[PDB]
RNA sequence: ACCGCAGUUUGGGCGGGCAGCUAAUUAGCUUAUGACUUCUAAGGCUUGCCUAAAAAGUAAGGGGGAAGGCGACAACCCCCAAAGACCAGCCGGAACUAUGGCUGGCAACUAUAGUUGAAACUGUCCUCUUCCUCUUUA
DNA sequence: TAAAGAGGAAGAGGACATACAGTTGA
DNA sequence: TCAACTGTATG
């Protein structure tokens, strides 16, 4: 349910796009990143209707994770209507992250 | 064990000797740090792999259950909102808490790289955007090639001097027992982030040039000599230093104690030595304990020495606690830490408190504010001079800082000396004693109470009344401020201290009492008392 | 009040201690979260005099000499004195008041007899949080 | 009177308080 | 040639 993002279309697709957008940056060979996959995974689907989820393969769109201020994977960005609405870096847990998104909508 | 201060008198090149010796160490530290923070990696790892597995089990014993419950029991954390459900659900809920967290995963396919930590040791930590973790190393030396796996490792002065050289600094001249106790705080250090009971206690900090380390702990041994004649003490790196400190013989007693290990402490008073003293039976206890690892690894935990050492080990620390129990009258007394007065007594006491401090902690406040004012100006004429560079401080700042500092430490000394006397004097009344505050007050009074230090009062009495055999308790503070102790009965206030119980059943009716002294009765009566 | 020194603190001890009132340079009462020296940015009354943040310093047991400091003062020398106040037992529900009383001994001071000689001490490391000062905005 | 920085401290509260081999040097 | 210091092992 998740959209896979690309660097090409990164402008309108987390910008011009209506509604907060949680876009998580991605790298296979991490181990925290495994660790979360399934939660942001399950948060696609509860909160569904209420904020849409992203994710973006750093290995795949190279050029997007500098710009945003992002160092350390994973990171994750509430984006909101051309600026990041909230920010976030490290493997939360899952009430860490349910009450990151209670707090931030 | 205990800990006599006793204050002593450097020269300047022994003062100079302390701070290299204190400079080398900082950067011990700092090397330890990073060694540490490289190597978390493999750890995380080794637990992550744990919890996979834990993930799994808990899996496949949920999905194992009849489909009736285990989907309401799936929704009960995979939603927020929570039912009252059954007693058989709940304990499914229980055994499958793992989900109350975490999901399965793969974990495989991994390249295990360095991770980056942030406020705690599991979760959080972020790979920093390919190389395996690999282990540093002594680059030179009797131990070259050495991979430094533990901090235990970072214990060799020749490594550590091969090091310094690769750093292109001078060799150490710190002895290695400076060493070991720097390497002991930090092992403890992490001990404390690492473990989830305490979840105050993050990750160590590195320190900058304004931090340095102030003390030099020696934990492998006793000083060299002590001459009571003629008031010496020979240390390890330092020629003999002067005592200048008049009771330190009556003190230290050391006719009938044991030194143990020392520190060599620097405060705005002056350059102390601490020794730690206990017991004389402590040096056999050791001795045995040291060596349960041994029988341990040779005999097996089932065999006859094992209980043997046990045993003895038992009746060494059974005859250390009987040394110092002193028989009593068998009087109880409950306990309230008031605002007027410390503490108040079940039978009417008021303590007063430490009220020497508060014009201690005005002064500084004075002090604080003279200081920030002359800065100001200073910086002001610096900048318009014409210079650009940061400023140096002035001789009169110093000197204002000296005095602050001074201040700091009496106020913290001084609060430190009345807690010791009162919880001697409750000590050596009072056999049982009953405790319990309320701090619902706090929902400047913060000022005041933050210079009482209930916390340390309660410790030092605790402790000493369980030394002498007595026995210390916390019983609830449930409706204990606002009850009549000797009905029950939910009574009035008439001032800012009295009370006056309702009913007319009572006994005590229509008469004020202190507020403090009833809830002492009613925190004894709670006790058992 | 406060400051310095006696291991660290409290009650005390020796020394430093603004200003006002009173009495006779030296004694009492009120009272300052230290006192003093040198040179200055500034401010006040009228060209002079006063007060002075900052800066650099001085002393903090008594007395007599004394090289040398712009000055507070003083390296060095001679005499006197020595409080964070003694030891051991036994009572004490030990507060108010930061530990009261009795017994024995030992010191010091008075007139063989009296007075004084109070209490306590387990510190270090770490990470969080609190307090305060000063700034900026509101 | 309120809130956010920077810097100097403390209070809370938990632990901690080494043994043998092997080597050096006056 | 014996005390003091350095290396190893454990928690």
């Amino acid at each position: 349910k998740i959209i896979h993002l690309t660097d090409d279309s990164f402008d309108t697709d987390v910008l011009k796009a209506d509604g907060a957008i949680l876009v998580d940056f991605w790298a296979e060979w991490c181990g925290p990143c495994k660790m979360i996959a399934p939660i942001l995974d399950e948060i696609a689907d509860e909160y569904q209707g209420k904020l849409t989820v992203a994710k973006l393969n750093i290995d795949q769109n190279p050029g997007t994770a500098p710009k945003y201020g992002i160092r350390g994977i994973p990171t994750l960005l509430l984006f909101k209507n051309g600026e990041v609405a909230a920010t976030k870096v490290g493997a939360l847990s899952k009430g860490q992250l349910k009450e990151f998104l209670d707090a931030n909508l | 064990m205990k800990t006599i201060k006793i204050k002593i008198k450097l020269t300047t090149d022994q003062v100079q000797l302390c701070d290299r010796y204190l400079e080398e160490l900082t950067w011990l530290w700092n090397l330890t740090l990073s060694n540490q923070l490289h190597n978390h990696c493999v750890t995380w790892y080794a637990w992550a792999a744990k919890l996979s597995a834990d993930l799994d089990k808990a899996t496949e014993k949920l999905d194992k259950l009849k489909p009736e419950q285990q989907q309401l029991v799936k929704d009960y954390y995979r939603t927020k909102d929570k039912p009252r459900l059954t007693k058989k659900e709940q304990e499914l809920v229980a055994k499958f808490d793992i989900f109350a967290r975490w999901s399965s995963f793969s974990l495989d396919g991994i390249i295990p790289v360095p991770l980056r930590l942030g406020n705690s040791g599991y979760e959080g930590l972020s790979c920093q955007i390919i190389v395996p973790h690999k282990y540093r190393t002594f680059p030179g030396g009797k131990f070259e090639g050495r991979e430094l796996t533990t901090l235990e490792k970072l214990d060799n002065v020749n490594g550590l001097n091969t090091l310094r050289a690769f750093q292109n600094l001078p060799d150490l001249q710190v002895s290695s027992h400076y060493i070991g106790g720097l390497l002991a705080f930090f092992k403890e250090s992490w001990s404390a982030f690492l473990d989830p009971k305490r979840m105050n206690s993050r990750k160590p900090k590195f320190k900058k040039d304004s931090d340095k380390i102030t003390t030099l702990s020696n934990n492998q041994c006793a000083p060299n000599r002590i001459d009571v004649n003629k008031n010496i003490v020979t240390v390890t790196g330092f020629s003999p230093i002067t005592i200048i400190d008049k009771n330190w013989v009556k003190r230290l007693n050391l006719s009938q104690v044991l030194p143990r290990t020392y520190m060599l402490t620097q405060n705005p008073s002056g350059y102390y030595i601490n020794i730690v003293i206990a017991h004389p039976l402590h040096e056999e206890k050791i001795a045995l304990v040291k060596k349960l690892p041994k029988v341990k690894k040779e005999f097996g935990e089932d065999s006859q020495e094992y209980e043997d050492i046990k045993s003895k080990i038992k009746f060494l620390e059974q005859q250390i606690k009987e040394s110092s129990i002193v028989k009593g009258k068998d009087l109880s007394v409950g306990i309230d830490p008031g605002v007027q007065a410390v503490v108040s007594t079940d039978h009417g006491a008021l303590f007063l408190p430490n009220l020497t401090r508060e014009r201690v902690s005005i002064h500084i406040e004075e002090l604080q504010s003279r200081l920030d004012n002359a800065e100001l100006i200073n910086d002001k004429k610096w900048k318009s001079l014409g210079n650009k560079t940061p400023r140096i401080k002035t001789k009169n700042e110093t000197k204002l800082q000296e005095k602050i500092s001074r201040l700091h430490e009496r106020g913290a000394n001084s609060s430190n000396a009345f807690n010791h006397k009162l919880s001697t004097r409750l000590s050596r009344t009072y056999e049982h004693i009953a405790w319990e505050d309320t701090q619902i007050n706090n929902l400047g009074l913060n000022w005041i109470m933050r210079q009482r230090c209930l916390s340390d009062l309660k410790a030092k009495t605790k402790q000493k009344t369980e030394n002498r055999g007595g026995n210390f308790h916390e019983p609830p503070a449930n409706y204990s401020s606002q009850t009549c102790h000797c009905c029950g009965q939910k009574g009035e206030r008439r001032s800012q201290h009295e009370f006056v119980c309702k009913n007319s059943d009572c006994k005590l009716f229509d008469i004020p009492q202190q507020a403090d002294t009833n809830a002492a009765r009613n925190h004894k009566q709670n006790g058992g008392f």
